[PDB]
């Protein structure tokens, strides 16, 4: 349904790990930036749920990645603002479940994220802390 | 699958 606590959710259940599948899901979600804070919350809860698998989390990671990236592209802070905070949870918790290979894909997401500063440095650090807490190891720079 | 966790999309930072 429109603007329901389910529209974006059903998208997650029909994503594909490809440029256009993510692009179509992204451009749509981008049209309803009104839902940015809500979708960020539902997105995290959907990824943190025990009823989701690594692929659905990889799909969700790619969707939000394109969304927040393209959002900064046209300065739609509502997305990157909301998604950023919940990102540290998701990316950091799925980091504890993703095999080394999907985790590598996420590692790039976390890299390009802070390299381009799609979120605030605090959010960047919170994501890094979450990944770090998964193996209890750290670095002298952020 | 074919998506890039990098993407060519980006824009300079600005307060507005």
């Amino acid at each position: 349904m429109a603007f329901s606590s389910e529209q974006f959710t059903t998208k997650l259940n029909t994503l594909e790990d490809s440029q256009e599948s993510i692009s179509s899901a992204s451009k749509w979600l981008l049209l309803q930036y009104r839902d940015a804070p809500k979708v960020a919350e539902m997105w995290k809860e959907y990824m943190l749920r025990p009823s989701v698998n690594t692929r659905r989390k990889l799909l969700g990671l790619y969707l939000m990645n394109h969304v927040v990236q393209q959002a900064k592209g046209q300065k739609i802070i509502q997305f990157q603002d909301s998604f950023g905070k919940v990102a540290a949870e998701v990316l950091g918790r799925i980091n504890q479940e993703f095999p080394r290979d999907l985790k590598k894909k996420l590692s790039r997401v976390v890299n390009i994220l802070k390299e381009r500063n799609i979120f605030s440095k605090q959010v960047v650090n919170d994501i890094e802390r979450s990944l770090a807490a998964a193996l209890e190891h750290h670095h002298h720079h952020h | 699958p074919s998506y890039s966790p990098t993407s060519p999309s980006y824009s300079p930072t600005s307060p507005s």
